[PDB]
């Protein structure tokens, strides 16, 4: 009310406005899931368009060959937080000869998302991101909130009718967490996931976009026909 | 008064959500892409009778294979023209080839967000971006201060937006000629246009892979214009 | 470059500036012009090292051109030699300084008086009847000293110059390729296209 | 943050005039008078001093002339602290352009100089114009004697007669009438002093409230003098005239 | 004086075939008169079909290898995953190593891979970043021994067809890959017995269409 | 631009079927005064890496904290610090690598020359060498300054080539390596009798042997030298 | 620095700072620009509530560029002179890079393209100035005639006015001039020229400035006296 | 290297050797020391490659951005000028680069020589590298402004053979340009081996050297 002309200034309840209103430029964005199991982890992305003419904007981008995200918001500001994890994966490489974890990359992220909450003049970052990734711990599936909070998890969902897939990935916890050395299924399980979250439109070629990382599998993201198998 | 770079509660920056209707109230640009070629055209709207018409410049070479055309504040585009046309040439004296159409788009929409308290807000002015490389074929793209890029098979912006889109709606398809495409944005501009459509007051341009891009004389437009009128009158 | 000479006569200044350009071992023009117009009535030849010479004098140039727009107004011959020394002066403290010696021969309109100017890379300036730049000085000062009277004709101005050239091509060892022979009095700058 | 306490000063109105710049000019117009004649044969300034004291040191004092160099000085109407910070830039500026071309600063060019400096301060950096205008008297061999005048806003203006500061309306009025281009630096000081007389605020205008300059070629044969009168003198050109 | 440079030896060789390339490069690592290693791994497989060696000083070598294969990450990210063109690739290690025209990589640089035309192309660099597209070039220390016998066995120089005397030259024929690597091999073997900085192992990596392959062979280790 | 001060001598190693040894002896030289009898130039990271520094002492120290602040840094929000992201002798060795060249590149080095002797997370041997330059490489032996030139050879003649390395045993690896420590002793001046050793084996762990010496020296032969040529007496 | 964001988007899409930055052209002088067959000619109003003035001294409206090329304008005058020495000091620039004097498009988009920085840069105010910029290119016998404006945008006119009272001279201009046979001589120019300030100025006496560029730096004012002379003859044939 | 230029009725020839060396030891037999900066305009070069090479690609970019802004071609007074001031930022830095700008427009053909010190002179004629006095010799004695453009490429030829059979740092192969109102025209490569043999023979010069 009072207390929303920046992020500089807490509310009398102790709210930060600002970053409460970055987190709702995460829900109008299109429904993402994520999940995986011991061997694999999965992105699933609905993807938008503006318009029939238009294409279909994408929602997964890749960090390294064993690091990824997928994006809910504003979109430019995945394309710089990517770029910031794309450096320090690769400052990792280069200087250490070592693949960056994927629990120091979400700790980097909320650190980065962090100085823009505190300081006066800049804004929060407007957008919600997936990662997923395999490093020397096994598959890992991380949610960044804009607000600084980093969460590993088994399996989650964000974006416009998340809900949906969130409960449906809660009930499935014990069955596809065990998909271990069947990427088809794991992937099956999350485009099943996603569907929860649909409404009128259903899932065609150029809408789906996954992404898939494993034990002897790098960083993929499948678009096009590409996907048409799991349709 | 407010932060320059703050979220309203519905999560949109103010400025760049403000800076869209500046783009709403611009002269209406449109682009049609084919596997024969792009087509861009715009409607010049000269305020008065005295300004000489030519000297607007509303559709603009970047690189010889991309073209670019604007609607809205057309003097903040010469600086993100000027980056594109210094990113075009950059990429080729760093790689010895022609730079992808998306990656050129991509280095103009890095632009969009450099705003805060840098320059003071966003730019005024969305762009059509329309060119072809190897790899994607002929391409449309466009670009808003909002950072953000969609490719479009075809697209209208400025003031006669939405009902030039809903006419682009109909009439594209993925077998469209290059020579039906010129007559297309013809069309569609002279039914959102104020005034009547000539070649003084409207201007065409294409991107070819032969000959690159290309802003068409008034006497070649002339005759696409009088093309039109015949065909219309034909049934 | 080589030899630059000028000298003052009654009612001009007569600059003479070497037409040979050498790189290495060889000549590589024979017909450069080693002078700038500063201003309608202000010419200035120059002298030195290689590159530095046409970059100081073109930028003297453009400052000059600079302020006789700003001003509608033609600064004086001894204005435009101030500021030169004082860019010269300045640039001699620099990390890399210009190595460029400068003539300024300039008409002041308002006093109705040639002017010549003598400015090396150190910024020594010095107004003279009569001038020159490196080993120039060595030859033809003595004929100069005997020859030269303030009341001379332009003609006269140019006939001791001639026997100046002539003393250079006997006992120089360098080849300078003859000199390019310009004017400057009240009607402006001209270029003596026979010498 | 601190864009809260930030009074713009900057900004245009809806009406297209600078908010800072016309209230400035509003605190000047309840300065002390200052008046210039541009004569023949030379220059006068003649200047108002605010309601002084008995105790003040009038010898030693000085608020409204100011010499910049040799051939050109200053009336001052407005923050006397304010005019002493661009006072002492342009004494700097003649120097500077001395120390290059060897030749004193043309008027103009220094009067173009104060008037930039102004202008920068309405339109960057966020700060409050100089709440000063200034007359200029001056002598170069390009336009001779010369009158201009500079306000908060950074424009200048060149003239024949012009007053700055409190009731310049009827000031300008009264020069407008009597001024004539044939006219003497004798007369011209003559009309200074009558027009300062009739406009004051004050019951009578006498030496203790007046400054006076003046700048002649009333110097022996070719060159200029500038001459910054004393109490006394002032006394007694109060009495030639005819005001006392 | 601290002297930021040293030489590490070793000698390398790309040979530019129809539709394929080789690269190769031997595996001792020196100081002055000592051995460092007798395998140490100097032409490289940078991706996207292209192989790579920088000859001299190992540590500016080891570098600009870092660097452009780094290059090369960044290109896919940035471009859409496209393909880095062999040509493209030599541009782009020209800036690499004009960067440090004042302070340069001491090495000499040289790349092999397929033209967009399917064709075989070799391209070799100075330290400060010149370079062109080449059929045939040695780089290192035994480059002077090297280069002479590949103007004579590969481009045929001097050697005239017999009967005519010296009117008809011999026809440039083409190599295959067996017959280049036979050229390669020798031309190793030779500088070898002559270049003490050569020795102990060599290790070929030949590119075609299919892909990138290695050969290793041992050198005398004296 | 330096010169060194307090300066180490030769650091040599090797590799076995198992793992790698590392020795290197206990001496600070000031020139050709032997300073400092005390020095420990081999310093271990975690439990599967020794890195052996030689050169300039003043900057052994300064890399010694520079390890053990990594070790540190590594442990923060880091559940895994002594298990799957403990640090490996490859992420030493390239931190170090880095840091080498990058001050070679400022004109302004590290004057050492640094082995990083460790066992990988497979159980893989990890050997090799770094110096002042940035220069570096790596082999079944490996030393620095005069253990270059007579260390090698005779570490060599064990471990010719990497199929050598699984048919040495760690009894006949030591026993090659504490030869050559002696070799040294009798060859450079700047070397003393006191040296450490430490063995990295991927069953066994690390073993770090302090306050070892030099013994079964041959001077008897000595005694029937006399002059240098003709003298009898 | 102070680094305030000063030109900011209001909710219907208007820059309220550039526009209220054209309130102060509105409020500015009349400038008029005119080009006919062989030449351009650039008017100015001067208002005469400031008598007493020395008109030898007073800044004159039409300013140089460059020996080839004029600059008017229509606003806050100090701002005007900020403009003025940058483009001067890029016309010298050019000169000393590229050897070829500016073309009059490449200075107005120069000059245009500070309007716009200032429009989009923290801490400063857009300019509240118009500007008619005229003259010929190097070796080149077509007149040039253009306008900018504080949002930064500018285009080429056959002829233009800018300022006060600038609408009622633009109505006059529209009607009169003749795209097919422009003014064929500088005569018929500067009349033109004259009789569209006559709609406007008040009294014709030193109320109007006249400046005639013609090609190949040919740039010459016109006097009191000769300006005078066309003010007679236009109300002479008026009377009828 | 060896390299010439030439102003003529027909246009501009410009004439480069191909060596490259590194001491005594000849590097390259085949440099392409010509760019082709856009068809109307060429640049020669002769100094460090490196340096010629990166920055006549960069003047290249900049030449190209130039008829972006202007939706013109640059002169060859501009190129050379934007050439020469940077060498002048490089400014005692130790570049070595010499060059010949040529080109053909509006003022006719043009030919201007620069080098690494900011020098910038326009002529009819020049030549740079080791080699140049060789070619001065011929092309002094032979050079008209009526050459006919087969006798005009000859004399390019001839001069930069002279140059390479005498200067030991030059030779390999000529390369042969002609530059027109319509562009500049490649006239091949022409092997210096062969090419003495064949002009000894036709031209009997050479008379000293035994074939
Ligand atoms: C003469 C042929 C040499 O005297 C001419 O000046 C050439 C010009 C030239 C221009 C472009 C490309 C190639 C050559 N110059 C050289 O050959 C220079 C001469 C030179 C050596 N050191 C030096 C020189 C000049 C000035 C200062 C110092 N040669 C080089 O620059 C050397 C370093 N070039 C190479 O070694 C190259 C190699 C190897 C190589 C090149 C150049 C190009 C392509 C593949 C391989
Ligand atoms: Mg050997």
């Amino acid at each position: 009310n009072n207390y929303d002309g920046d992020t500089v200034t807490f509310s009398p309840t102790g709210r930060l406005f600002q970053v409460e209103y970055a987190l709702e430029a995460i829900k109008q964005g299109s429904v993402t899931v994520g999940l995986r199991s011991n061997t694999h982890a999965v992105l699933v992305a609905l993807k938008r368009n503006a318009d029939e003419l238009s294409s279909y904007q994408k929602k997964i981008i890749k960090c390294d060959e064993h690091m990824g995200l997928s994006l809910a918001g504003l979109a430019p500001d995945a394309r710089v937080l990517s770029n910031y994890l794309r450096q320090q994966c690769n400052y990792s490489s280069l200087v250490f000869n070592r693949k960056l974890a994927v629990e120091r990359a979400g700790h980097l992220l909320c650190d980065k998302a962090q100085k823009n909450t505190q300081s006066y003049g800049g804004r929060p970052y407007g957008v919600g991101l997936l990662i997923i990734g395999y490093d020397k711990s096994g598959a890992h599936l991380l949610e960044f909130q804009p607000s600084g909070n980093v969460t590993e998890l088994y399996g989650t969902a964000i974006g416009a009718r998340s809900q949906g897939a969130k409960t449906y990935l809660e009930r499935t916890l014990d069955t596809f967490i065990k998909i271990d050395g069947n990427p088809d299924e794991l992937i099956k399980a999350g485009v099943e996931a996603i569907s929860q979250s649909l409404r009128d439109e259903s899932l065609t070629v150029d809408n789906l976009s996954i992404a898939i990382v494993g034990k002897d599998t790098p960083f993929t993201i499948y678009d096009g026909e590409a996907v048409a198998k799991y349709i | 008064d407010r932060g320059v770079s703050t979220f309203s509660p519905e999560g949109r920056l103010f400025q760049v959500e403000y800076s869209l209707e500046a783009i709403k109230l611009g002269s209406t640009a449109i682009g049609i892409a084919t596997k024969e070629g792009v087509v861009l055209g715009v409607e010049k709207r000269a305020t008065s009778p005295l300004l000489e018409s030519d000297s607007i410049e509303k559709i603009v070479e970047i690189d010889r294979h991309i073209g670019c055309a604007m609607s809205g504040l057309t003097a903040d585009a010469r600086s993100m023209i000027e980056h594109a046309r210094t990113a075009a040439v950059t990429h080729n004296l760093y790689y010895d080839e022609d730079i992808n159409v998306e990656s050129l788009t991509q280095s103009v929409c890095d632009l969009a967000l450099r705003f805060g308290e840098l320059m003071s807000r966003p730019f005024g002015v969305a762009l059509l971006i329309a060119g072809h490389d190897a790899d994607d074929g002929y391409q449309l793209f466009h670009a808003e201060p909002s950072g953000t890029f969609y490719r479009y098979n075809a697209k209208a912006i400025g003031s006669g937006s939405e009902g030039a889109q809903a006419e682009l709606l109909n009439e594209w398809h993925s077998s469209l000629t290059l020579k039906e495409a010129e007559l297309l944005v013809l069309k569609i501009l002279k039914q959102v246009m104020e005034e009547k459509l000539d070649e003084n007051n409207a201007q065409l341009s294409c991107i070819t892979k032969q000959d690159g891009f290309k802003i068409y004389d008034n006497e070649k437009t002339a005759e696409l214009i009088k093309e039109l009128k015949e065909k219309e009158a034909a049934e | 470059m080589d030899i630059i000479l000028g000298i003052r006569v009654q009612d001009s200044v007569i600059l003479a500036s070497s037409k040979a350009v050498t790189r290495g071992i060889s000549v590589l023009k024979d017909s450069d012009d080693k002078t700038r117009q500063l201003s309608p009535h202000t010419l200035m030849s120059f002298a030195g090292e290689a590159g530095d010479t046409v970059q100081f004098a073109e930028y003297i140039q453009a400052n000059i051109q600079l302020y006789s727009i700003r001003e509608d107004y033609e600064l004086s011959p001894q204005a435009v030699s101030s500021f030169v020394r004082q860019e010269l002066a300045k640039s001699i403290r620099s990390r890399r300084p210009y190595q460029v010696n400068v003539l300024i021969g300039g008409y002041d309109k308002k006093k109705n008086k040639p002017e010549l100017y003598q400015i090396d890379y150190l910024g020594t300036k010095v107004e003279l009847p009569y001038g020159a730049h490196g080993y120039s000085g060595f030859y033809t000062f003595s004929l100069l000293d005997h020859h030269y009277r303030p009341d001379m004709t332009t003609e006269e101005g140019l006939d001791l110059l001639k026997l100046c050239v002539q003393e250079l091509e006997k006992r120089m060892p360098m080849d300078f390729k003859g000199v390019i022979v310009k004017i400057v009095d009240k009607d402006g700058i001209r270029q003596v296209d026979d010498f | 943050g601190s864009r809260r306490y930030d009074s713009r000063t900057t900004i245009f109105s809806p009406e297209g005039r600078l908010y800072q710049v016309e209230y400035a000019l509003e605190s000047i117009s309840h300065a002390g008078t200052a008046i210039g004649i541009m004569a023949s044969d030379g220059i006068v300034l003649a200047a108002e001093r605010k309601v002084t004291s008995t105790l003040l040191e009038q010898d030693t004092s000085t608020e409204k002339l100011y010499k910049l160099n040799d051939k050109i000085a200053v009336a001052v109407a407005g923050l006397t602290a304010d005019a002493e910070i661009l006072i002492n830039t342009a004494r700097i500026h003649a120097q500077n352009y001395l120390k290059t071309y060897n030749e004193d600063i043309p008027v103009e060019i220094l009067v173009r100089r104060l008037s930039d400096i102004k202008q920068g301060y309405t339109q960057h950096g966020g700060l409050r114009p100089f709440g000063v205008s200034f007359i200029y008297a001056g002598y170069d061999d390009r336009y001779g004697y010369q009158l201009y005048t500079s306000n908060p806003s950074g424009n200048y203006t060149g003239w024949k007669a012009i007053s700055v500061g409190a009731n310049t309306s009827a000031a300008q009025t009264l020069l407008q009438m009597d001024y004539k281009d044939d006219m003497k630096v004798d007369d011209a000081i003559e009309l200074a002093l009558k027009t300062l007389s009739k406009t004051t605020d004050s019951s009578a205008l006498t030496y203790d409230r007046l400054e006076f300059a003046t700048i002649r070629k009333g110097a022996n044969d070719g060159e200029v003098y500038q001459k910054i009168f004393k109490p006394q003198e002032i006394k007694d050109i109060l009495v030639k005239t005819g005001i006392t | 004086q601290f002297n930021p440079y040293g030489d590490n030896g070793g000698t390398i060789l790309g040979i530019a075939g129809e539709d394929f390339a080789v690269l190769a490069g031997d595996t001792r690592n020196i100081t002055d008169y000592s051995i460092n290693s007798r395998y140490e791994p100097k032409v490289f497989d940078c991706g996207d079909n292209i192989v790579m060696s920088a000859n001299g000083f190992a540590a500016d070598g080891d570098a600009l290898v870092k660097r452009f294969k780094n290059s090369v990450k960044w290109y896919h990210f940035d471009h859409n995953d496209k393909k880095l063109s062999i040509n493209s690739a030599a541009r782009n290690i020209q800036h690499l190593l004009y960067g440090k025209r004042f302070f340069p990589y001491y090495v000499h640089t040289i790349i092999a891979g397929l033209d967009e035309d399917g064709k075989g192309a070799v391209y070799s660099f100075d330290p400060v970043g010149s370079y062109e597209r080449e059929q045939c070039r040695a780089g290192g220390a035994a480059a002077s021994l090297i280069m002479p016998f590949l103007d004579n066995q590969v481009n045929f120089k001097n050697q005239y067809e017999p009967g005519t005397n010296g009117k008809v030259k011999k026809p440039l024929k083409y190599l295959s890959v067996e017959e280049v690597i036979k050229l390669v091999r020798d031309s190793f073997t030779s500088a070898t017995e002559r270049h003490i900085q050569v020795g102990d192992g060599l290790e070929i990596l030949i590119v075609t269409k299919d892909g990138v392959r290695k050969e290793f062979y041992e050198l005398k280790r004296d | 631009t330096q010169q060194p001060i307090v300066t180490g001598t030769s650091v040599i190693s090797m590799k076995y079927d198992n793992g790698v040894i590392i020795a290197a002896d206990n001496l600070g030289s000031y020139g050709s005064l032997l300073r400092f009898n005390g020095v420990e130039r081999l310093i271990p990271v975690g439990d599967n890496t020794v890195v052996g520094i030689s050169g300039d002492i003043s900057d052994m120290q300064h890399i010694e904290r520079l390890l053990k602040d990594l070790v540190t840094e590594n442990a923060y929000d880091n559940p895994l610090a002594d298990a799957e992201e403990a640090l490996e002798p490859s992420y030493i060795f390239e931190y170090l690598a880095t840091v080498m060249y990058q001050r070679r590149s400022k004109m302004n080095p590290l004057w050492n020359a640094i082995i990083v002797a460790g066992v990988q997370s497979n159980g893989d041997q990890f050997l090799r060498y770094v110096n002042l330059l940035g220069v570096t490489y790596s082999s079944p032996t490996l030393a620095t300054g005069f253990g270059a030139h007579m260390a090698n050879p005779l570490l060599r003649k064990v471990v010719d080539r990497e199929s050598d390395i699984p048919k040495t045993t760690v009894q006949v690896a030591e026993e090659a390596i504490v030869n050559a420590m002696r070799v040294l002793y009798y060859r450079d001046a700047r070397s003393s009798r006191n040296f450490s050793l430490a063995i990295i084996d991927k069953n066994t762990g690390l073993t770090f042997k302090k306050n070892l010496q030099v013994e079964n020296m041959k001077w008897d032969f000595a005694k029937d030298i006399k002059g240098y040529g003709t003298q009898k007496i | 620095g102070y680094d305030r964001a000063l030109s900011i988007f209001s909710p219907d899409g208007h820059i309220f700072q550039v526009e209220y930055a054209l309130e102060a052209v509105k409020r500015g002088t009349c400038a008029v620009g005119v080009k006919g067959k062989n030449c351009v000619v650039l008017g100015c109003e001067r208002r005469s509530t400031l008598k007493l003035q020395d008109t030898r001294i007073t800044p004159s409206k039409v300013s140089k560029i460059d020996s080839h090329v004029v600059l008017s304008f229509s606003g806050l005058n100090a701002d005007s002179r900020i403009l003025i020495e940058k483009a001067r000091v890029e016309a010298q620039s050019h000169r000393l890079t590229l050897e070829d004097p500016v073309t009059v498009e490449y200075l107005t988009r120069y000059v245009a393209g500070v309007q716009q920085r200032y429009t989009q840069s923290g801490g400063v105010r857009p300019f509240g100035v118009s500007t008619l910029i005229a003259g010929f290119d190097p070796r080149d016998d077509e007149p040039k005639l253009y306008q900018t404006e504080p949002s930064g945008i500018y285009s080429s006119w056959s002829a233009q006015t800018i300022g006060r009272n600038s609408k009622t001279v633009r109505e006059f201009l529209e009607k009169n001039y003749d795209r097919k046979e422009p003014p064929a001589t500088v005569e018929e120019c500067v009349k033109l020229t004259v009789r569209s300030l006559l709609e406007v100025v008040q009294t014709g006496a030193k109320n109007i400035e006249i400046t005639v560029v013609k090609p190949d730096s040919d740039i010459v004012a016109l006097s009191s006296e000769e300006i005078n002379q066309y003010v007679t003859q236009i109300e002479q044939e008026k009377q009828e | 290297t060896t390299t010439l230029a030439f102003k003529f009725q027909h246009g501009v020839i410009a004439a480069v050797d191909s060596r490259a060396s590194a001491g005594s030891y000849i590097s390259a037999l085949r440099v392409n020391k010509v760019i082709e900066i856009n068809p109307y305009l060429l640049g020669t070069m002769s100094g460090c490659a490196a340096d010629c090479q990166y920055w006549e690609t960069l003047l290249a970019k900049e030449c190209r951005l130039y008829y972006l802004r202007n939706g013109e071609r640059i002169s060859v007074s501009a190129a050379s000028k934007l050439l020469s001031n940077m060498m002048c930022q490089y400014r005692g830095m130790g570049l070595s680069m010499g060059s010949m700008i040529c080109g053909w427009d509006k003022k006719g053909p043009g030919l201007y020589y620069v080098d690494e010190h900011g020098t910038r002179l326009s002529g009819n004629m020049f030549s740079t590298g080791s080699g140049n006095t060789y070619a001065y010799g011929v092309l002094d004695s032979n050079y008209k402004w009526d050459l006919s453009v087969e006798d005009a490429l000859y004399l390019g030829k001839r001069s930069i053979l002279a140059a390479a059979h005498r200067d030991a740092y030059s030779g390999g192969s000529v390369n042969l340009y002609h530059v027109t109102e319509d562009g500049w025209i490649y006239h091949g490569n022409h092997d210096v081996g062969e090419l003495f043999w064949k002009v000894k023979e036709e031209e009997g010069s050479f008379n000293n050297v035994i074939g």
